[PDB]
């Protein structure tokens, strides 16, 4: 009966003015209900920035950010904005946007909310991944199973998508979080335990699509 | 302004267990609290509204109680859907300030971590950086620690680590460790070692190798 | 810096 | 009987968010009236910026500015406030706060504005005024009287207050404009007109005051 | 997106003079303009609104007439308070855009300016800039052209003037001319001169010294 | 959207 969709820049610069909108269906922006705009750094909680009445246009903001921060309003589109402006590389966070349903004198939740919107905050430039490939060997053979991998370094922005045999391996797969390094880059690694007799005969191949960049590419891996 | 902190900050328990999660404010709020539940990457749903008032769609498991500064999530025989991350939210007056969160595990027998160690590539190299990647497989529990040993030299600052989520048949989790150096600072030392403890070995489980 | 009170709950319900 | 009253910084840098607030008394900002914002570079006319309803609370701006400017609302306190986020040197100009009265179905005239508040936008620092006097010649003696004045030079930033002898001579003396060197600091002109025969018998000394900086010069 | 211009951007005429500024938009906005009187350095006054419904306590020689596009504020017996910058603006809906303004002189004899001419003084010349101040004082019209000749060289650009209001006595202008350079681009040449062209000059006057 | 029509000044005129 309400459905609410994120949309605006995934990548913004420091010190610039970070603009999302919120469009709304199945109920009227005008009405006794607060849309409120929702935000979660990576790997943290979640954190209310701010609130609107779409009837009385009063506002209402987390003291820590009441002076960056300015929620709208669009009644015509079903839409309601969020304007956060002199952005710091410490706002790249998931940012979503709900419906804090309300009562006659009582506030009630937020019983609809929008899928998110990543956006991050980062001088880097988009800059493809360099593959390089984690061969099995003695080294990483624990009793009759070996382990290899892919290394996904220096890239950006996110994401970074791996598949093992083009989307044909998928047991045994892991797959890890990438991290920001100091260089403002990221870096993961996904790696895959097979058998240690299918490392003579099997190939092996990482799938690594980087869309932001239109990067599609694929990495033998081979002992020694 | 207001402090919502939640309590335990993480707990394990096995499905059909009655689990207890507390969130309690630096000031009173009547009995206006709001409980939500969040999978992984995906938006919250709402759970609870004014203190116990279950949203409509939500199990009869989940109860809420509390009035004040100390509120209580109970989920009586807990299911495997309900594993998640769990905040609760002052609704009465701004700022409505979210808690901190707590997240439900699903306890499992202790496995102890396969210990794999990756030398640096040779195309890696040729770019000038080394990284020393060293995997720690399928264990239970969460808490694991990794060290790195270059030449007997312990290591600090030096390296970053990233963890996977409960892996949805096994419940064990995976944890990757890469050090970064430069070709120069490698290509300085001989032998590089992976030194792991974990509640699942009875002696720390080292892994090296030697760069020649 | 106001906080939202009973009457803002109400004022906006119904309203324009 | 209503009363507007502006405040806020005058004086900001560049890329920065400019902040400013109106402060209303004799009637509720929760009202029919429209809230209006207008600003007015040195030396151009008015540019009307954006209002906001004071019960709709719907805000309305200058299509060539909406991306910067906010415009909110504070019932408690009678007040209204404006911001300009990543503010250019551009915009330096004289802001007003003026109440858009508003009949049933249209809207009226701005009747109640406010003084105005001066904000400059600039990288310059605060400098006290360099005082030179601007002695007579051969080219400036017409025969009788005797034309002099003082040079008040790089200041930043405006306004600069220059009186003559305490304040005691005012026949015949013109102040002129300062103007914005490509320095970013400011210059202007003080003369005066007077017989040439005065020279004898009266003293001439012009007094400088720049509060910016705290400053205050006497140069003959 | 209107674009609402004002006629005549400026005019003169004395006490008793009646006068007609004109404003025009490039669309129609019925009979919703609004006219305002700002003196210098003080915010608008509001004086009509509705196309020609008088603010309450404004003098009834304002009249406003007009419709759609082209509009009229018309002073009958003009009077000396009257004078300052008048704007039209549209009040019916965004942007509410303001026009360009007309400024409202006061006619008064063609008198000639007195032309003087200061040197830089033996402070600032310890300060490293030469600035040659050029003072026209009391003249009319207010049009006049003022050029820089260091050693018959016309200058461009590295000069800089501001004028004055009419004196509130004898309603005359006074414009004030500073040529700023190096103290070495000064001292090397020798002579500086100061050029006005004026309505009542027939060939330029030359103001110089050494 | 520019907008501003006289409802909207009704709008303007009440609340609660």
């Amino acid at each position: 009966q309400v459905q609410l969709q994120e949309s605006g820049p995934g990548l913004v610069k420091p010190s610039e003015t970070l603009s999302l909108t919120c469009a709304v269906s199945g109920d009227s922006i005008s009405s006794g209900n607060w849309w409120t705009w929702i935000r979660q750094p990576p790997g943290k909680g979640l954190e209310w920035i701010g609130n609107i009445g779409g009837n009385s246009g009063t506002t209402f903001y987390n003291p820590s950010l009441k002076s960056r921060v300015t929620i709208s309003r669009d009644t015509s589109k079903n839409q309601f904005s969020l304007k956060v402006n002199s952005v710091t590389v410490a706002d790249t966070a998931v940012y979503f946007c709900a419906r804090h349903s309300s009562g006659w004198f009582s506030l009630y939740g937020l019983d609809s909310w929008g899928q998110g919107v990543v956006v991050t905050v980062s001088s880097a430039s988009t800059k493809g991944p360099s593959v390089f490939p984690l061969a099995p060997s003695s080294k990483s053979t624990s009793g009759g199973t070996a382990a290899l991998g892919c290394l996904v370094k220096d890239y950006f922005p996110e994401p970074v998508t791996v598949s093992w045999n083009s989307g044909a391996l998928t047991s045994g797969v892991h797959t890890f979080p990438a991290v920001l390094q100091s260089s403002g880059l990221y870096s993961l690694s996904s790696v895959v335990t097979v058998p240690s007799s299918s490392l003579g005969t099997q190939t092996y191949i990482c799938n690594v699509n980087h869309k932001p960049s239109n990067t599609k590419v694929d990495k033998r891996v081979e002992p020694k | 302004d207001i402090q919502m902190t939640q309590s335990p900050s993480s707990l394990s328990a096995s499905v059909g267990d009655r689990v207890t999660i507390t969130c309690r404010a630096s000031q009173d709020i009547t009995s206006y609290l709001a409980w939500y539940q969040q999978k992984p990457g995906r938006a919250p749903k709402l759970l609870i509204y004014k203190t116990s008032t279950l949203q409509s769609g939500v199990p009869s498991r989940f109860s809420g109680s509390g009035s004040g500064t100390d509120f209580t999530l109970t989920i009586s025989s807990l299911q495997p859907e309900d594993f998640a991350t769990y905040y609760c939210q002052r609704h009465d007056t701004t700022p409505l300030t979210f808690g901190g969160g707590t997240t439900v595990e699903l306890k499992r027998t202790v496995a102890a971590p396969s210990v794999f160690i990756f030398p640096p590539s040779d195309e890696q190299l040729k770019s000038g950086t080394a990284s020393v990647v060293c995997l720690l497989n399928n264990f239970y529990p969460r808490e694991a620690k990794v060290q790195w040993k270059v030449d007997n030299a312990l290591q600090s600052g030096n390296s970053q680590e990233s963890v996977t989520e409960q892996d949805s048949k096994d419940s064990t989790y995976s944890l990757s460790s890469t050090l970064t150096l430069s070709k120069a600072d490698y290509e300085k030392h001989k032998v590089y070692a992976c030194e792991v403890t974990h509640q699942g070995l009875s002696s720390p489980v080292t892994k090296s190798f030697n760069r020649g | 810096l106001q906080k939202l009170n009973s009457w803002d709950v109400f004022g906006n319900w119904f309203d324009l």
